[PDB]
RNA sequence: AGUGAGAACAAGAAAAACGAGUCGAACCUACUUGAUCAAAAGAGUGGGGAAACCCCGGAAUCACAUAGACUCACUUGGGACCGAGGAUUGCAAUUAUUGGUCGCGCAACGAGGAAUGUCUCGUAGGCGCAGCUCAUCAAACUGUGCCGAUUACGUCCC
RNA sequence: CAUAGGAUAGGCAUUCGUCGAAUUCUUCUCUGCGGGAUUCCUUGU
């Protein structure tokens, strides 16, 4: 951006047990991390007051502080409730948004929710088979 | 167990439009269009089972029907299309239709 | 020497200049002026479901409804769902053939609501959209800046 | 003046100009001071079927079509006039339509 | 007031001419203000060497469904590639690619007319294959490379007219003339 | 490989300012391969070196931006 | 007991529409509200008025 | 991600029923609203039996000196897979009907072996749009326009 | 005479839910029948 590399620029930034390559841009390393995306790392960047010319090894230690709180709490920062991942999460009722290493995690527990009770759902899963109304004869191929 | 944030006994308590409050878009609108439609039968000989003593097994063809916290604990034998799948309605198969639990077909294995 | 008159011709309007001149001076007067009432959706949201990413300009709604201000000088009368055509998009399904997207009418409605309350935009005697007086003498004077190279 | 319009529409083009300027050559003897005859576009109607009634061979379609002609008279007569036009027993499948404007 | 076009008002058709007279009739440098014509130079055999040299380089990149019909495209792609060559050269661009074109196709070639016999190639064919070698290979050059398509256009049009072999045409120009001198 | 920086160093950008006004036919690609820089910081540096005057701009479009000397 | 023809007494479906001809209930041309079956219009295009021209 | 210019073919509501021999409602639609705040909706109010309303039919390719982001990477290419809200069609959505929102994207795929199909000018290719199937659903087919070439104008080799 | 600002026509300046009045028109539009193309003309096979 006709300006000067900084001396503690890091390519490899470490945020929310991820590392994100920080000779990207802002926003499009910042969805690096699980359960960021495009469309949210621009509401991160948004909320934290970072200009998004900007590369993301660039970002200072009180700066990535500030960013993973936003996406570990983001109804703090009046991000709507309709733009999070987790809105009504059975067996707690609570809207949430989840992080990298949660992601999978709870992944696994509706995988397994649906495996406990014999739903349908659960039982394609066990199976490895097609979980959706597609067909599966000409196209799985695994 | 817990089912969006409640035991079975607030479960049990909570009105008919609270409980369509609670639960997901497809069986809310289940319920909406069951608002004055004359309730299956099914409701009603599940209980008429529950109050002896796992009680006995009602049968049944209703798939399309969302479990609600009075239909848990009954067994309910569901009709996959030739024969009777004997199923106990756990607590956490609330809000999912009848037609979850039994499958209309085998798994294929070459 | 490029600008002066042509031969006889003294004034301009719109379609006398470029397009895109006349809407990025548009958007750079409302911002400096102030009196916009831009929402705080704005913010938020998409133009569109058909586009697929926020609209990445911090200046957006100040384009559009300068936009939307040079598309109720051509056509009066039309309604939020005329300019949803004028804005819409060819969106990307992922596997299946693209197919053209109609904008969300509901920025639409908040660029027409901005610009009644500035003023220059009335609601039209029986279809949608209509310029007011003063919005003729807004986007003409502002047509004869860019042509002379005043844009701020 | 009352300001009718018959509707001339036909099926056939043959029979559309027959009734058309039959219609017309009786309203010039009364001096009516119509508005000429102006042909409304011909809308044509398409089904494309195949041919099969089978399901094999090459799949080959054939398009039908049907065209309906149409024309519209404006005559300021007065409405028991207009009647007097209109009166004759004209060819099998022409409809005309008497309408006052305003 | 009939103002004789340039190209894109900028670069003249007045002093173009062939070091190759054998291909003269078949290099055109009729004058055109825009590439882009719209004629039909296809309905006859030979019309279509008629037709003016820069808009055939335009015609010969609207190639491989990503461009098929992307005429007013290639336009704009050509415009910055003329003025590119302008600036390697220093010369008239127009006379750059007249010169590339002379020299970019095989005079000899070998098929079997009955063996592999060397046959003659027509100077019709020889301004076909110049066009089609040059937008080929500059198109391949930047299909996945930091270049420009305008750059790497104009670095194809500037080493055949040079006659160098480090561009496309000239290293299949050269393959072709001594495979048909082995296969006489 | 083809690893290009992201930023100018101080080293580099000196490059810029010194070499680039030298070159005839200056493009933000031709920046990108010869100082190994990304072409959205030659862009931008060459962008830097016309409002000081130090190259031209021959030729512009929205993508394509095809810059020269200045020969005074 | 009178459940006798209930499905077919609600006529949302491809089978409440039939041939107006030739009683049938598959692939029937419904483009102008015309309701006759595919094999059944091609003996009848030409009283209907239809006529192949191209 | 913006912004501009801007097509043609077309479709469109109902019965010896239920309502006020005449008229309504079923169909498509503009426009307002919803809106002191996401889409998707949901509502009013007009109009149209269709050259009369949609409609100055604001299609998409394209275009742009947009002084816009990316810069050669399996990457802001690609969008398969599936997780969680939500809303509409239906008498019924489970073996997601469909749309929309945020996730996932670490799913191959970097231009394709032997083979193989179609095509000679407004054509191939690209691009969308209507109609038809249709309560709800087009990667289909029947049509239509838009952008618009390479090559040959030959031969009996297969 | 854009922050850096190129290329490109020029008797009575121009623009139009402005939901104006008038008063003359068929250039484009629609379309029932009809013209027009025939190797017709020209100079090698
Ligand atoms: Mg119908
Ligand atoms: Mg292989």
């Amino acid at each position: 951006s006709l300006t000067l590399i900084p001396d503690h620029f890091q390519h490899i930034v470490r945020l929310l047990n991820t590392n994100v390559e920080g000779k990207r841009k802002v926003p499009f390393a910042l969805r690096m991390v699980k359960g960021v995306g495009i469309r949210f790392a621009y509401l991160v960047c948004k909320k934290a007051g970072i200009d998004v010319e900007r590369r993301a090894g660039t970002l200072t230690a009180e700066e990535l502080e500030k960013i993973a709180e936003i996406i570990a709490d983001p109804a703090k920062f009046k991000i709507p409730d309709w733009f999070l991942n987790r809105q009504r999460d059975p067996k707690t009722g609570k809207t949430e948004h989840l992080s990298s290493s949660m992601v999978d995690t709870r992944l696994r527990e509706d995988l397994e929710r649906l495996k406990k009770i014999r739903a349908h759902r659960g039982v394609r899963h066990a199976y490895g088979l097609r979980v959706r109304g597609q067909h599966t004869c000409t196209t799985g191929r695994h | 167990f817990t089912y969006r944030g409640l035991e079975i006994d607030p479960l049990l308590a909570l009105s008919e439009e609270e409980f369509r409050a609670l639960v997901h878009a497809r069986a809310r609108r289940n319920m909406n269009r069951h608002v004055d439609r004359r309730p299956p039968v099914l409701l009603k000989r599940l209980r008429e089972a529950k109050k002896h003593v796992k009680p006995k097994a009602v049968k049944t063809h209703l798939r399309d029907v969302v479990i609600t916290p009075e239909m848990v604990g009954s067994v309910v034998a569901i009709y996959n299309g030739h024969q009777f799948n004997a199923v106990e309605i756990k607590g956490e198969m609330i809000g999912h239709y009848l037609g979850e639990f039994s499958m209309s077909y085998r798994p294929v294995l070459h | 020497n490029k600008i002066h008159r042509i031969g006889k011709r003294k004034g301009a309007s719109l379609k006398d200049v470029s397009a895109w001149r006349w809407i990025k001076t548009a958007a750079r007067h409302f911002k400096q002026e102030g009196k916009i009432f831009v929402p705080n959706c704005t913010e938020i949201m998409k133009s569109s479901h058909g586009r697929e990413r926020a609209p990445q300009n911090p200046d957006w709604y100040y384009i559009r409804c300068a936009a939307v201000l040079r598309a109720i000088y051509l056509r009066p009368g039309v309604g939020y769902g005329g300019l949803s055509k004028r804005f819409g998009n060819k969106k990307n399904y992922g596997s299946r053939p693209e197919h053209t997207v109609t904008s969300s009418t509901g920025p639409l409605h908040w660029a027409c609501k901005s610009l009644t309350k500035l003023g220059l935009v009335e609601p039209g005697a029986q279809s949608g959209q209509r310029l007011t007086r003063k919005g003729h003498k807004f986007a003409d004077s502002l047509a004869f800046q860019v042509q002379i190279r005043k844009f701020g | 003046g009352q300001t009718v319009r018959l509707t001339i529409t036909s099926r056939n083009a043959k029979a559309v100009e027959s009734v058309t300027s039959q219609l017309l050559m009786r309203a010039r003897d009364e001096k009516v001071t119509i508005h000429g005859p102006v042909r409304l576009p011909t809308r044509t109607l398409k089904i494309t079927t195949r041919k099969t009634p089978c399901g094999n061979g090459t799949n080959t379609w054939d398009t039908f079509e049907l065209k309906i002609y149409k024309r519209i008279i404006d005559l300021h007569a007065p409405t028991e006039q207009v009647k007097k036009i209109t009166s004759f027993t004209m060819e099998s499948g022409v409809d005309v339509s008497i309408t006052i404007l305003d | 007031s009939s103002k004789t076009p340039k190209l894109f008002n900028k670069w003249s058709f007045e002093g173009l001419e062939t070091s190759e007279l054998a291909l003269r009739d078949h290099i055109s440098t009729t004058a055109a203000y825009v590439p882009h014509t719209s004629g039909r130079w296809q309905k006859r055999r030979f019309h279509k060497a008629r037709m003016p040299i820069v808009e055939r380089l335009a015609n010969g990149l609207m190639f491989k469904g990503r461009g098929n019909g992307r005429k007013l495209q290639a336009a704009r792609l050509l415009k910055h590639t003329l003025e590119i060559i302008h600036l390697l050269t220093d010369e008239n661009p127009l006379q750059v690619v007249v010169d590339a074109v002379s020299k970019g196709a095989p005079r000899e070639d070998s098929t079997r007319v009955g063996r592999r016999q060397a046959v003659d190639v027509s100077p019709m064919r020889r301004v076909n294959e110049a066009i089609y070698q040059m937008c080929k290979g500059a198109r391949e050059a930047a299909f996945r490379n930091l270049k420009s398509m305008p750059e790497c256009l104009a670095d194809e049009i500037v080493n055949a007219s040079k006659g160098s072999s480090n561009s496309y045409a000239i290293k299949k120009k050269d393959e072709v003339e001594r495979v048909a001198k082995a296969n006489r | 490989a083809l690893q290009n920086a992201v930023m100018f160093d101080k080293e580099t950008y000196d490059k810029l300012r010194s070499e680039v006004p030298k070159y005839k036919l200056i493009t933000p690609s031709i920046i990108s391969d010869r100082l190994k820089i990304a072409v959205s910081i030659a862009a931008a540096g060459l962008k830097q070196l016309c409002r000081e005057k130090l190259i031209r701009l021959v030729s512009c479009s929205s993508k394509t931006r095809v810059y020269t000397r200045i020969v005074q | 007991l009178d459940q006798w023809r209930s499905r077919q007494k609600i006529g949302m479906g491809k089978g409440a529409r039939c041939c107006v001809i030739c009683s049938n209930q598959k692939a029937l041309i419904r483009k102008y509200e015309l309701n006759v079956c595919r094999q059944c219009f091609r003996e009848n295009a030409e009283h209907i008025g239809f006529t192949k021209l191209r």
